[PDB]
């Protein structure tokens, strides 16, 4: 009794130009009589001729294991074509058929929020900053994390989770060391998705550090300039005045 | 936590803007706004000068504008709701205001000095003008 | 409410200490801890101080230097309940205070200078009339 | 033919001592034929008899379901004894036996942390408060949120996700209006967890004070206030140099 499963390309490959996407076909638990096995592709009921198919080799629980291989165009898988593999072989009484796709729907896109740590992890050695995207559907995403143009590694993230109006949310958890995020170092989540705009956006955060608290501009009095523009005009008379009376008794 | 103001402290200079907030909801009862001095106890009901003053309101905020601050505006402030069905007065916390200058604590002792100076010098002159003619003319 | 009643900014120069005081109105069998805010961003939560002295819950603070300005805050839980919390008080560490100067007044000087300059030419001008007619006499 | 599923009791009624933990053992796809279900309750060995059989129930393709349902002790389930159900039928040439226990190893405490928004989020209309847990083995844990001690509804939470050192971490959000968190409403986070103090800790999350100073008067200096008096003591030098020459000439 062998098994037929069928398996959907990677959410990378089916969103950039310069890789490339594929359907897989796997039929396992062939026994020890027979050896052929014959497969049948089909895209909308039409047959195609450009598959590929990987030799066999002998499995643990004394069975065979055989991996079909079909590769499609961008476009195609975007738009909804149904993928149909046939499986005959010659114990089995019936052909095994299975079709898959994309999920149906009006698609969404998500937003991204970047969050710092919490302050009472500063006793630590290491810290966790976290990248959560709600909003989007399908549920196809991919997201990374990268810092000064080298990519990271040290990261997690759940799986979808289904909101209160049928869209999806996940969390992302980066640690880094404490010493790295006190000198002000620059960090970023990217995500791509099908509905963003190129397919791709990016958030950054950062440290931004501490303050002063100066206290050294010396506050106001309440009679400090009052009738200030008007005792100009006082000295200037008095002082002309005190000329014309000089000159006039140093005259004689 | 029905009414939420802020900020705590506010510290500007002489001349400047400042601008006042309140969180509340506004399908119950109208905020008016009350000043507290130094020298008060209870805050009494403001004041408003036209021209320099506002006062303005969204569905969700309450606003207080003073534009050119002076000494005589320093204190406390505060806004008050008033249900229209409990008819329990709710205040908030209190914003508080303080108006600085421009110099530093340096330079004010040399304007304090100037001033003591010039005035003690001509306190001498008149002294000196209405004692010496004087003794000139007893002989 | 009591909630209120607190000031909202406090002078203390450097080397004196602060009090700080929770003044609440439940009976006896509160429970009360003091909380210090911090200024910026990215800067929740709070830091635990500790809880309070007397039998008022006073938080005395000894020895200031620079290092402690901020907003310092109380709250009253009594038992399982959902906690009280004040408004806050502000610590600034000014080491002068106004530097005090010879005299009086600060708007009441720019009217003795004024209105001296006039007495001192007035009462210079009529000497210098009188000591002529008094020995041409 | 029949299916045997045994399922554990929830991670929260074995933490508390006013409720009542069970085991459950349920046999689906029992044909109209033989609906002879033979139970055995083993709990380590020893087979005791005070479970309950619930009747069956008709289902869509000519199936039945049968419920028995097994109550057991609250510090019986925390040491790691060994739960056995047994179903005989006469359709099925074996008996069956399932066995549950709880995951062997030694437990560790979670670390509890609430998470404010982020600043791009209060344009909209509705806001997330994030609560993360890390840290903890097994991974049994009860997530709640409140406030004003009456219980808030609109919450999600992820599955434990496997950390990189044989622990455990997840998250959760609860959206409320920007109304509520606006005008300084406090919500608290309550997690019960089998390695923490008496099982159970709170964390609150709301908005605090604020400062605004202004900047420096260090660098600049002054100048609306002391051209003033740098343009008034000069006519003073000047008018009481004439004023006291002018007293000269009376002397001689």
């Amino acid at each position: 009794g062998p098994s037929v499963f069928l398996f959907p390309p990677k959410p990378k490959d089916t969103l950039m130009i310069s890789r490339t996407p594929e359907v897989t076909c796997v039929v396992v638990d062939v026994s020890h009589e027979d050896p052929e096995v014959k497969f049948n592709w089909y895209v909308d009921g039409v047959e195609v001729h450009n598959a590929k198919t990987k030799p066999r080799e002998e499995q643990y629980n004394s069975t065979y294991r055989v991996v079909s291989v079909l590769t499609v165009l961008h476009q195609d898988w975007l738009n909804g074509k149904e993928y149909k593999c046939k499986v005959s072989n010659k114990a089995l009484p019936a052909p095994i058929e299975k079709t898959i796709s994309k999920a149906k729907g009006q698609p969404r896109e998500p937003q991204v929020y970047t969050l710092p740590p919490s302050r009472d992890e500063l006793t630590k050695n290491q810290v966790s900053l976290t990248c959560l995207v709600k909003g989007f559907y399908p549920s196809d995403i991919a997201v990374e994390w990268e810092s000064n143009g080298q990519p990271e590694n040290n990261y997690k993230t759940t799986p979808p989770v289904l909101d209160s109006d049928g869209s999806f949310f996940l969390y992302s958890k980066l640690t880094v060391d404490k010493s790295r995020w006190q000198q002000g170092n620059v960090f970023s989540c990217s995500v791509m998705h099908e509905a963003l705009h190129n397919h791709y956006t990016q958030k950054s955060l950062s440290l931004s550090p501490e303050l002063q608290l100066e206290e050294s501009c010396a506050e106001a009095q309440d009679g400090e300039l009052d009738g200030l523009w008007t005792t100009i005009t006082i000295f200037i008379t008095l002082f002309l005045l005190s000329v014309c009376y000089s000159a006039t008794v140093t005259f004689f | 936590s029905r009414i939420w103001q802020s900020p705590r402290f506010i510290a500007r200079k002489r001349g400047f803007t400042v601008k006042m907030h309140c969180y509340m909801n506004s399908a119950s009862g109208n905020v008016s706004w009350l000043w507290k001095q130094e020298m008060d106890e209870n805050p009494q009901q403001l004041k408003l000068e036209k021209g320099r003053m506002e006062e303005s309101q969204n569905e969700s905020l309450a606003t207080l504008t003073i534009q050119g601050i002076r000494f005589e505006d320093n204190g406390i402030y505060f806004c008050q709701q008033k249900c229209n069905n409990t008819s329990e007065v709710y205040q908030g916390c209190g914003t508080e205001l303080r108006v600085m200058g421009f110099s530093t604590l340096a330079q004010l002792k040399q304007r304090n000095t100037l001033k003591d100076g010039i005035i003690m010098i001509q306190t001498l002159l008149i002294i000196l003008f209405i004692i010496v003619p004087i003794f000139l003319l007893l002989d | 409410l009591w909630m209120h009643k607190v000031p909202a900014s406090l002078m203390v120069s450097l080397g004196e200490d602060a009090h700080f005081q929770c003044p609440h109105n439940s009976s006896n069998n509160a429970n009360v801890t003091w909380w210090r805010v911090l200024h910026g961003n990215y800067t929740w939560p709070p830091e635990f101080l500790g809880p309070g002295e007397d039998p008022n819950g006073t938080l005395i603070i000894q020895n200031v230097n620079k290092s402690h300005g901020g907003i310092y805050v109380c709250r009253v839980q009594e038992g399982n309940e959902s906690y009280q919390q004040s408004c806050g008080t502000y610590l600034r560490v000014r080491q002068p205070p106004p530097r005090p100067f010879l005299d009086m007044g600060e708007g009441t000087k720019n009217r003795i200078i004024t209105a001296e300059g006039i007495i001192l030419l007035f009462c210079a001008v009529v000497p210098g009339t009188l000591l002529l007619f008094r020995k041409r006499w």
